């Protein structure tokens, strides 16, 4: 069984910063690209960021492009997101998900296979 | 980004269809449309990917299809436990990687 | 981690050691030794010329605009990159390398002419 | 369609056979044969070095930033590409190739320095 | 203005004569002369191969993604480019060139794989 | 005498598709770039698309860029345009024209030398 | 895109000038301005190209010129048969290849 | 002592042209990048253009990008600016300044070290 | 482009601070903030560069600093002769090379 567990933060003031992290188990971490998907309390899902299985390539939605950093540690099976300047509009559940990309020598993805349960980030 | 209807419904045993209409540089350009099932309070589950495929672990009552710029999810032998918010998403290029529709609150009558 | 150490590994693993092998391609009694050295240089230059003709000069991994014919091999990516070592792969498609090389040359010839007319 | 088959054709036709000729540049008794082989390699490498110096490494058709002086040739494009074969053209401008080669080198030297300062 | 004329000049002046030196790298009794010629070619090709491995094929000035360690040299730009000739510089960092060359190779290997996956 | 003859379609519904074709004679077809120029019933001329003499390079006006395809067959002396999604705004006479580009080893064009008479495409 | 006047006119034997004003990254950057003559009901004919040249097949009564961002067509020995919609166009770069003005309905009095 | 002396023009009509020039002394002209900085009569400073010490690379503010040319003569220690189409909005004092860029083998600048006194350009 | 206040003031011997607030792809991305002193009628003089450095020729009463997207100039032993319009500028990338704030009319009381 594949498990993704978010162990990130909670309440932060506007203009501050908050770091999320996600621990992975049950699969080879290093074989998959990962992403963060956000859900505002009253909304649907929004893609926020994507990182390569080797950690070299990162992509962002324009609304967080100059503010968020997505990273990876393949020795510790950890995915992370460092958020800065935290707007009120960034309040959401942030889900750790596996998928969104492949490495050219692999069959493609372009969908999300596994999901964590999500950290709730509140900006007040 | 993608448009899908609210409140799709039907009685147990009846099929339902949840549509998803996008644009040309989206659904009309790439065959990478996936559907997710979110029960309130839970993370979304993958039901359909690459327009028509389903992952191991889900039933064959769930079947995807598309034509033009519109994708859809068909649920056949509808069960009470299918109540959920269903979402579509699609790959839309290397500039705007993923887009999603709003959820469809499927109600079983 | 040395020369040909990856020969028994999978194609997707062996592809990470390309510089290990590339660097081992270069370095009357005594004449046959000169013939061997001259020949080694000529062999090297022919492979480099061929990469240049295909538009792959200066790189170890080169993507092209030539599609794969499944008549050449109908195996998927997991069969090829996560099994079939490079020695196994080479045997399987040996019959098709001249067809593929010809198609790489034809493609580059169209690319260079389309790029000169866009700079005009 | 073979080596030098296009020698009697127009420059604009012959320019489509560049890979045909490029591939035919590479491959005490027996010593003079080694001298011939070593010399052929040295000749090849000098032409390749020269293309690199001008910024044309790895390609058969290379556009530059060197303008044409009509003092070199005042013929128009229909005279040059739809008549004068390459043998005829080579005779006509033989007196100017060293001037042109010098100007290609000078241009590349300015280009590489302008590009390093834009990456700074 | 000839070969090695800039040898006593500052690094920032000598860097403008790179084509002067590059063009002077290429061109039983008589056998030792063939050995010298074959060897000169082999030396040339190894330096060219190495530039290709580092992603500097075809150019005389090449910028990389390898940062400078001040453990290698802690001199600033005015000390290095407006004094220390290239002969002086070569002596000062001779102990570190293999470390630097290894780091240039490792960087290019990551760059080629990141670029193939973005073309996918 | 150079002749370009459009043998395309007529009336199509909005959101449908229509293909135009043009037969050429009297010149070497393969020596010239070609284009389509549009004229709405009450308007002047508008450039729509351009294709290379070898068929490899195509250019479009932004308003049709994701909808129209311009093609060429040098064995059959035929120019063609495949139009999709046909907006009401696409009603016009579509003229087959020779010119708009050259091949670097040729004197330049940047003007249109020959014109056909035009197909009338109606979107209702 | 380009501006040229409506209703330029004059009597037979009088010259007329039809102007065409564009922009800097247009007429002001490239000397590739052409003029076409369209009689109602017919496809346009090329009259002038590359600002000042005329094709074989047309008279020397038609002469082009330009200054700054403005190009013009001069018609000298005006004839009754010159009535037509005259159009200017110009090459405007590799992003927006060609642009045209509206037509000038030249009337001979 | 470093001196930059503007010897440019004055009053010009709208839509006309005016050339400025600046003579430099007291330093090696060829070792420094130079720029023009503009000051409207009631405003602060605005950067207009930048040129490389070797004269090969030029940069402009978008508002003058298709209208102004910045040049250099390293034999005559002269910096110049050719302005065309002169809008009323171009009325300002134009200052000759040293700085704004370096050559990769030099320590960086990104500031202006020396200033001239400025030519007043009036568009009426 | 950059925001700095008008009318910063204080009496001789008192320090003053002139702030400069920019954006993330500006002050927040590059440490290349400089300050200039312009007496009315004169060209600007460089006082501070690279956020904290001062050129030879100026006093040590002028000191720069920054945090986040805000840069500032501190003047310590304020003198009557410090009255001037102080300006901040910053390098803001290779597309929009330099930007400036309005001037701060420092008044000594
Ligand atoms: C793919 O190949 C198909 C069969 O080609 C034939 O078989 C292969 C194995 C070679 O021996 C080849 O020389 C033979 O012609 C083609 O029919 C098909 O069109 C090819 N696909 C392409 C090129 O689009
Ligand atoms: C990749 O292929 C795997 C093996 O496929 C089977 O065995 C090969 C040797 C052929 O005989 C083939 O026709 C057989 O179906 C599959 O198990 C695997 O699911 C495939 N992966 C994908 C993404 O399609
Ligand atoms: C073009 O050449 C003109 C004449 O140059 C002279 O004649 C040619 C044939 C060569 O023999 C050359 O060495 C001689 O100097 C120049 O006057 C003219 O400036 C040149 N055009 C350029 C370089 O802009
Ligand atoms: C290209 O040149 C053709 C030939 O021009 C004439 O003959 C040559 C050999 C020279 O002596 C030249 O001075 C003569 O005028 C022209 O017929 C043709 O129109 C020209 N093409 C273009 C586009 O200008
Ligand atoms: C920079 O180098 C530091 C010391 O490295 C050691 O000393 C140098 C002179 C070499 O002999 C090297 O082999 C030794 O390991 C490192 O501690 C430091 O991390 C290096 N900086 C990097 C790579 O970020
Ligand atoms: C560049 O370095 C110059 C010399 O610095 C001094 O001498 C060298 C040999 C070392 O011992 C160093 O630690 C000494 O401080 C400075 O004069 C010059 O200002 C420096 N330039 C810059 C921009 O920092
Ligand atoms: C040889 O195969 C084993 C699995 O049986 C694998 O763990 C090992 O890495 C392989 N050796 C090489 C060089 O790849
Ligand atoms: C070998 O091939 C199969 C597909 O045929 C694939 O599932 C597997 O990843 C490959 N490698 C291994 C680890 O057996
Ligand atoms: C390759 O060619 C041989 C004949 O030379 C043939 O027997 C074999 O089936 C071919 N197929 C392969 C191994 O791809
Ligand atoms: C030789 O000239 C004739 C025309 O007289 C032409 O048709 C033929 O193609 C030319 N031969 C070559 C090799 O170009
Ligand atoms: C030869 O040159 C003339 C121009 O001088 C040109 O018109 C013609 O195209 C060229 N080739 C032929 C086909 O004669
Ligand atoms: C080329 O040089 C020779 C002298 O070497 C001269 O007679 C001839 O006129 C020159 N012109 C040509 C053929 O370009
Ligand atoms: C040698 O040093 C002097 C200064 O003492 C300098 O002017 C000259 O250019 C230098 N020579 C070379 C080749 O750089
Ligand atoms: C030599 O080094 C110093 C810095 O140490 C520098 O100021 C000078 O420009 C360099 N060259 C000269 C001209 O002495
Ligand atoms: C270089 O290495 C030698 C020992 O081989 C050592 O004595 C010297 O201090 C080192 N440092 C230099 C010159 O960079």
């Amino acid at each position: 069984e594949v498990q993704l567990v978010e162990t990130g933060g909670g309440l932060v003031q506007p203009g501050g910063s908050l770091k999320l992290s996600c621990r992975a188990s049950g699969y080879t971490f290093s074989s998959f690209a990962m992403s963060w998907v956000r859900q505002a309390p009253g909304k649907g899902l929004e893609w926020v960021s994507l990182i390569n299985d080797r950690g070299g390539l990162t992509f962002y939605v324009d609304s967080v492009k100059g503010r968020f950093t997505i990273s990876r540690d393949n020795s510790k099976n950890t995915l992370s997101l460092q958020m800065h300047s935290l707007r009120d509009g960034d309040t959401a559940v942030y889900y750790c998900a596996t998928g969104g990309m492949s490495s050219a020598l692999q069959s493609s993805k372009y969908y999300f296979d596994f999901w964590g349960q999500g950290a709730l980030v509140t900006v007040s | 980004a993608l448009t899908q209807p609210p409140s799709v419904s039907g009685s147990p045993g009846q099929s339902v269809t949840i549509s998803c209409t996008g644009t040309s540089s989206d659904i009309g350009s790439y065959n990478y449309v996936s559907w997710y099932q979110q029960h309130p309070g839970k993370a979304p589950k993958l039901m359909i990917y690459d327009v028509t495929q389903r992952p191991s672990g889900v039933s064959d009552r769930f079947s995807g299809s598309k034509s033009g710029n519109t994708a859809s999810l068909t649920i056949s032998g509808l069960q009470a436990d299918d109540e959920a918010d269903y979402y579509c998403s699609a790959y839309a290029g290397r500039q705007t990687f993923y887009i999603f529709g709003g959820g469809t609150r499927l109600t079983v009558l | 981690l040395g020369f040909l150490g990856a020969a028994g590994s999978t194609m997707g693993a062996a592809s990470m050691t390309l510089t290990v092998q590339a660097r081992n391609l270069l370095s009357h009694w005594g004449i046959k030794q000169l013939q061997a050295r001259v020949l080694a240089v000529e062999h090297y230059l022919r492979d480099q010329q061929l990469l240049g003709i295909w538009g792959c000069s200066g790189k170890l991994i080169c993507c092209t605009n030539v599609p794969w014919n499944s008549s050449w091999s109908n195996r998927n990516l997991s069969e090829i990159w996560d099994n079939m070592t490079w020695l196994q792969w080479d045997k399987e498609i040996s019959n098709y390398t001249q067809i593929i090389y010809g198609l790489l040359e034809e493609s580059q010839n169209q690319q260079e002419k389309n790029e000169q007319d866009l700079l005009a």
